[PDB]
DNA sequence: CGAACTGCCTGGAATCCTGACGACA
DNA sequence: TGTCGTCAGGATTCCAGGCAGTTCG
């Protein structure tokens, strides 16, 4: 509805900013006259801006919106190959353009892999065996993290265009497969760790199955055993192609078979072969059957085993199992109380309960809120439970992840209760919200409860928790299971030990209290010496400790915590017995007229350059322009110079500051001594008769920035500068200039910058299911004037604590990001007031004034910038986002954080010339902005809106039946330095020890870090590559010549011995704390290596240096 | 545990504890009815510092019971940076872990600090035959070690009957200083036989730069036995450093 | 009529945050 | 692409000995 009008206002503001930028650029003080960042209309516009062609948008839209995206892209590539819109060159160019357009369409136009990562694609013939074909795929830099899905899709489109062109099948030669497997094992063992360990037979089958051969590019300087292989221009390592094929076929099998079923091409049954190969892995209680099902479920055990790849291994807590809570939600989050009391990806959830531990006083208490957490975050003794974190079902998990066992929750409990009373007493009601007057009145009359209490319970059962007395009272009418929140964990005890527990309970003191025909209790006083306190403490129940009572250790448990343990036992009326193949809950349900359920069953588990000023060796190392101007030295640079038609001055700047016009660009042949303008260059076909070289705009010559700095000085009119340096190397092909005035303004503003060419700052966000103005810091009248007039349920906005749905264009952004944006806006207004004399559009000078404008977010591997509105803030060092602003392509793109930027900053400092020629960084460039992400407006608006706070009773009841987690039908139905690191490691070990009660073993990652460290140390010591101090480029040979012949000073060497000298005490303390074998040899070896490399020269009469290393050495010597 | 020690001007004690802190960080001052004592070992078990100060050094001295207290050397070095030469240092301690440092003058200063404990093991040094004793001035030794510090680290002391020599060897430098009874840097000699030993001068240079120029020193050593350099504070207290030489040539 | 006894103040030096470098995964 | 060690380097404050002003047989 009004969201369309709000988006229209947003695009109106965007068009106003665009008109302002156009009026600014009308003067032309930069080599650019058009808008570099246009707004995308749709996926068609995105792919057209990525690869084009400029005008196939109509056909793309028609095909997609009329027949589906898959066959639409298929027919579009068919038309592109057939040349419907005309010709564009040769067949190779046609195939390249078709592959790029297809990949951009299937990826929705977010990845720049076919744009720059895959530079060229050619077809080459086999001049050795039979004349078959291979795709020479000239790749580039930004392809090492192209993504497994993108690589599989590229392989698919390559096979498709090969089938279209009709080529012959390449014959896999013995030398080819040998060099392929050699490169594979080399990359797996020495170059870089792989995400999927391949096999020789598998890679051989793949290289034999690929019809046409594939020839990539060079990655690193690593040779092979078989030199001069036919087909490759060298003998280097094709690690790029290796990782491409690996993450394409050996990792993406599921999406591969999905796209196979979508397309319908033959010759891919080897994926079914790989599926088959991976497929080569009276006394009967319900809980025993559940345990048998969990044992048959190999996915949790396989995940627990695969979790050993990272972090300190074999450090699991024996008290609580290695898993978190399962809260099914549509489409992880752990309570920050555990983080405060304290290794994977984190996510905050503060609105839920916390764990329960014991303190130094001996008592046991649970963590509830931030104040108590900060109070007791230092007096902990041992961690008993981990808390109740939430994992959901809507997660896109694959590889046969079995169903995680659910639990009996309070919501499902009260749902069963209200359904039972509805089918029994014939009373209709509406749960999950505030009930109606008559319905709640009849329910209160039937249950002997208060209507307002029932209303509050239906509003929030976790917040409004009923007393145990009334709970058992209402349970005696329906024989419903027990209250989960007041139900201990009993799924890890033996009934033979439970018998001793009941004996100790009978031998203790007890006082009673009853409420409404419920013979419950009032308090239990026990002695800690009456039984083994192991499980008495592992139960995790808040008790009170007492010492001066004629007895050493006394414990007392009062209501509503004693009844929670006594009423399930029937007030010790009936006798308990031990029975195998039947859990404690099963025995309790046997010896009682009330059946209960389970609670704990879910166990899942440099250089800091600022401005762009090419100085090279003319700046040395620091490259200070002030230093260069003071010295008065020249500079030999390969740069592009300009020329003014009126004045005639020459310089590397864009506009001529002497006159009032902008100087043009001159062309020069570096080989010859000829000069020609752009007109003569375009007339002579860009060819010089003197030197037959392509006419290049830039040339290599000398310049004097010492006297050239006065121009920029009088242009900026401000001389406030302390420290400022320029660039050293140029990665672009044209090596164009950069605004020196803007660079000086950035220096005077004292901000940082990357090698991208614009200003972007990192930020971390994480979406959540709700949104609260109380937390985001915005007033009701502010939201009203913003455009919000009703809440998530249609009620007016009057309360600040109004729970709302997560808005799309909202920002939870930290104070550091806010201050950086304020500094960026200050620099922006300063430049726009000093460059052209434009009035300040934003006029932002405070922290709160920025709320309302528009910014742009961008993730790695995303060539499109997502436009968002500045509505919100943050107080903590982290933030939140929206599921639409943060998609899967922005989460698994080799980076979790995202860079933020301002639209004016991009419009004023963006230039494609700031992009390298062949290679590229983590991303190409923020080329196009995107803001429209309509989530089925006229189709599934209810699907987009109704996502929060729903509990499926059907799946809650059908969770203990070993259901298939890949049931798409049921899924759709339910959807509808050293100090900090060392201290952190030591504290982690200490807290793990407190949790496991001082019982641990040695680890393996310490050795996996030490042994490669020792080997690298030895290799560096045997290499000894030195570098001259002032002669920064000339690397001196390991043979010592006294001093650098060009610099009579010391030569900096690579010692690399200070790191191991600091890592040795870590392993020493570890081996002193815990005793282990198979590594004392490594310890004595590294110690003796240090000793005899230095070869402790002074010793007194009284030594006796204590050392567990020497102790174990003498012990082994005596044993020998 | 409670005690109170008042003294008008303690810059000597300040620089003394500063040198002790530069030597080592973990140190414990034992307060007995006779006064204060301290003995600091070395983390590399090569150097030993000892100091004793009786109750005839400061102006006011009132102790309750002999015990052992601990003071962080970093926290003390962050305190002596404000000690005026004309101040009145008052160290007060009660039963709680509160240490009070008071200064009376143009503005009454009082700093309270927490008192942590040090558990360094104390053992009496066994007796060893010195066979070489000498008493010299501090300024001459300080300037000699500061002249021979930049050339090398192993300074060789040789002592014969009524003869002393301090030399500094090397490959491209040689320093030599002769000392007799009629010289300007020797107070008295008690040599027994011909001794010669080379010592490192890092801690030596630091500890002799921490000590003033007019102060005297007493060296006790032998052929290759460890050296002991002692001196007196206000003719009442004693302070001695002890360290072994090297075995190399 | 000369000698210690300070201020002080400026040279010499110790300390340290910043700017280069290389190492692993 | 994230991390961790080393090195120099110049700007800084703190200490010490020389220049100067001053009260004593
Ligand atoms: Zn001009
Ligand atoms: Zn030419």
């Amino acid at each position: 509805p009004e969201m369309k009008a709000y988006f229209e206002s947003l695009q109106r503001e965007i068009d106003r900013a665009y008109a302002i930028a156009r009026k600014a650029r009308a003067q032309g003080k930069d080599p650019s006259f058009d808008v570099e960042v246009p707004q995308a209309t749709d996926m068609a516009g995105r792919v057209e801006s990525l690869v084009g062609p400029p005008g196939v948008a109509e056909r793309i839209r028609e095909l997609v919106k009329e027949y589906g995206k898959e066959i639409a892209a298929l027919k579009v590539v068919d038309e592109i190959i057939e040349g419907k819109f005309g010709d564009l060159g040769s067949k190779e160019k046609y195939a390249e353009q078709a592959v790029r357009t297809a990949l951009a369409i299937l990826t929705e136009g977010i990845v720049s892999a076919p744009l720059e990562g895959i530079a060229d694609v050619k077809i080459k013939r086999n001049e050795w065996a039979d004349g078959s074909e291979y795709l020479a795929l000239y790749y580039a830099g930004p392809i090492r993290s192209s993504g497994g899905t993108a690589q599989a899709l590229s392989v698919l489109v390559g096979d498709y265009v090969r089938r279209k062109l009709g080529l012959d099948r390449f014959k896999p030669s013995d030398e080819h497969i040998e060099r392929m497997v050699e490169e594979v094992d080399l990359y797996h063992r020495a170059v870089t760790r792989l995400q999927y360990h391949p096999e020789a037979d598998e890679v051989r089958l793949a290289m034999r199955n690929i019809p046409i051969e594939i020839t990539g590019e060079e990655t690193d300087k690593v040779e092979v055993s078989h030199r001069n292989v036919p087909g490759v221009e060298t003998n280097h390592l094709r690690g790029g192609a290796i990782l491409v094929l690996a993450e394409g076929v050996l990792q993406k099998a599921k999406k591969l078979v999905k796209y196979i079923d979508k397309m319908g091409i033959e010759g891919w049954d080897w994926i079914k072969e790989f599926v088959e190969a991976k497929e080569k892995g009276v006394e009967k209680g319900f809980y025993y059957e559940l345990y048998e099902k969990f044992r048959a479920n190999i996915a949790p055990n396989k995940k627990y085993t695969k979790e050993i790849i990272g972090g300190r291994p074999l450090f699991a807590e024996p008290s609580t199992n290695g898993g978190f809570r399962l809260r099914y939600g549509r489409s992880w989050s752990v309570n920050p109380a555990t983080m405060l009391i304290l290794g994977c990806i984190v996510t905050p959830a503060t609105t839920v309960e916390g764990p329960i531990v014991r303190l130094k006083n001996g008592s046991v208490v649970r963590v509830d809120d931030y104040e108590t957490a900060l109070k007791v975050r230092n007096e902990v003794d041992e961690i008993l439970y981990v808390g109740d974190a939430l994992v959901n079902f809507g997660d896109f998990v694959e590889n046969n992840q079995t169903l995680l066992p659910a639990n009996y929750v309070e919501e499902w409990w009260v749902q069963e209760l209200v359904q039972a009373i509805k089918d029994l007493y014939e009373v209709e009601l509406q749960p999950f919200a505030e009930n109606d007057r008559e319905a709640v009145e009849e329910a209160a009359e039937y249950l002997e409860v208060d209507p307002d209490f029932l209303w509050n319970l239906l509003k929030d059962p976790l917040r409004v928790k009923p007393d145990v007395e009334t709970a058992i009272h209402l349970s005696t009418v329906l024989d419903i299971p027990f209250h989960p929140y007041y139900t201990l964990y009993w799924n890890t005890l033996q009934p033979e030990e439970v018998e001793e527990l009941q004996k100790a309970l009978l031998g203790a003191q007890i006082e009673w209290a009853e409420f409404r025909k419920n013979r419950f209790a009032k308090k239990v006083v026990l002695e800690n010496d009456k039984n083994i306190k192991r499980y008495l403490e592992l139960l995790g129940l808040p008790h009170r400790l007492e010492r001066v009572e004629k007895k050493r250790k006394v414990i007392v448990v009062e209501y509503p915590w004693s009844a929670a343990l006594l009423t399930p036992l029937g007030n010790l009326e009936w006798e308990f017995k031990a029975k195998p193949f039947y859990t404690v809950i099963d025995i309790i349900n046997e010896n009682n007229r009330i059946k209960l359920r389970d609670r704990g069953i879910s166990w899942i588990g440099k250089p800091p350059v600022q401005v762009l000023f090419p100085i090279g060796l003319a700046g040395g190392q620091s490259r200070d322009i002030k230093k260069a101007a003071e010295e008065g030295k020249t500079a030999r640079v390969e740069i592009a110079f300009f020329k003014c038609p009126k004045c005639g001055h020459v310089g590397p700047e864009h506009l001529c500051p002497v006159c009032g016009t902008r100087k043009e660009l001159l062309w020069h042949c570096p080989k010859c001594g000829a000069d020609y303008p752009e007109s003569d260059a375009k007339d002579f076909n860009y060819r010089c008769p003197k030197c037959d070289v392509e006419l290049k705009p830039y040339a290599e010559r000398e310049i004097k920035p010492a006297d050239l700095l006065r121009q920029a000085m009088d242009n900026v009119k401000v001389y406030g500068i302390d420290r400022l340096k320029g660039v050293k190397g140029m990665t672009s092909g044209y090596k164009m200039a950069e605004p020196l005035e803007k660079g000086l303004l950035r220096v005077k503003n004292d901000v940082y910058v990357f090698k991208d060419g614009t200003i972007r700052f990192d930020a971390t966000d994480a979406p959540i299911t709700h949104f609260k103005p109380k937390e985001i810091g915005t007033s009701v009248e502010k939201l009203r004037e913003l455009g919000y007039t009703h809440d998530f349920e249609g009620k007016p906005l009057e309360r600040d604590d109004q729970i709302l749905e997560l808005k799309v264009q909202d920002v939870i952004l930290p104070y550091e990001a806010g201050r950086y944006l304020l500094k960026v806006a200050r620099f922006i207004d300063d430049l726009l007031e000093k460059f052209y004399g434009l009035p300040r559009f934003y006029n932002a000078e405070k922290m709160e004034d920025l709320v309302g404008h528009l910014v742009i977010g961008l993730a790695p591997h995303t060539s499109a910038g997502i436009i968002g509105r500045i509505i919100g803030f943050s107080d903590v060092l982290v933030g939140y986002a929206h599921p639409y602003y943060h998609a899967a392509k922005r989460r698994n793109c080799d980076g979790d954080e995202d860079a933020v930027m301002l639209l004016l900053d991009a419009l004023l400092n963006f230039s494609k010339y700031y992009l390298p020629e062949k290679r590229g960084g983590k991303m190409d460039a923020p080329l196009v902005v995107t803001t429209r992400l309509d989530p089925r407006e006229v189709d599934s608006e209810v699907h987009n809106m109704d996502v929060v706070r729903y509990y499926p009773l059907e799946f809650y009841k059908a969770t203990y039946e070993l259901k298939s987690p890949k049931e798409v039908k049921v899924i759709e139905r339910v959807e509808d330095g050293d100090m900090e690191e060392k201290v952190a490691r030591q504290l982690a070990l200490a807290e793990r020890i407190r949790a496991v009660d001082e019982h641990h073993v040695a680890e393996t990652i310490i050795n996996s870090h030490l042994v490669p460290d020792l080997r690298g140390n030895l290799r560096s010591f045997t290499r000894q590559e030195f570098r001259c101090v002032k002669c920064n480029t000339k690397y001196r040979r390991p043979p010592l010549t006294g001093k650098c012949p060009k610099c009579g000073g010391k030569i900096v060497l690579t010692v690399s011995k200070g790191a191991i000298e600091k890592y040795l005490p870590t392993a020493k303390m570890l081996v002193t704390k815990y005793r282990v074998k198979d590594y004392t040899r490594q310890r004595i070896c590294i110690t003796e290596k240090d000793i005899k490399t230095l070869f402790e020269k002074q010793r007194t009469l009284m030594g006796f240096s204590a050392d567990i290393c020497e102790k174990m050495v003498k012990e082994r010597t005596g044993h020998s | 545990m409670p005690f109170e020690v008042v003294f008008d001007g303690a810059k000597e004690f300040a620089d003394l504890i500063a040198t002790a802190s530069n030597l080592i960080d973990e140190a414990a001052f034992k307060f007995t009815e006779e006064g204060i004592s301290m003995r600091a070992m070395d983390p590399s078990r090569v150097v030993l510092i000892d100091l004793n100060l009786p109750e005839s050094i400061f102006s006011k001295y009132e102790v309750e019971e002999p015990e052992t207290i601990g003071i962080n050397m970093d926290q003390f070095k962050k305190i002596l940076k404000r000690g005026k030469a004309k101040d009145t240092l008052i160290l007060r301690k009660g039963d709680e872990n509160f240490l009070e440092i008071t200064f009376e003058g143009t503005a009454k200063r009082t700093f309270r600090l927490p008192l942590i404990d040090v558990e360094e093991l104390e053992l009496e040094l066994p007796e060893l035959p010195f066979t070489a004793k000498v008493v010299l001035l501090g300024e001459v030794l300080k300037e000699g070690i500061k002249d021979a510090s930049l050339v090398s680290d192993a300074i060789k002391f040789i002592a014969k009957e009524n003869e002393f020599t301090m030399k500094a060897e090397g490959e491209t430098n040689e320093v030599e200083i002769r000392l007799t009874l009629e010289d300007e840097g020797l107070l008295d000699l008690e040599v027994e036989e011909e001794t010669k030993s080379a010592y490192g001068i890092r801690y030596l240079s630091d500890m002799v730069k921490g000590i003033g120029k007019a102060d005297e020193v007493i060296l006790r050593f032998g052929n290759e036995m460890p050296l002991q350099m002692e001196y007196m504070i206000r003719d009442e207290g004693r302070l001695t450093f002890l360290l072994a030489p090297r075995v190399e040539e």
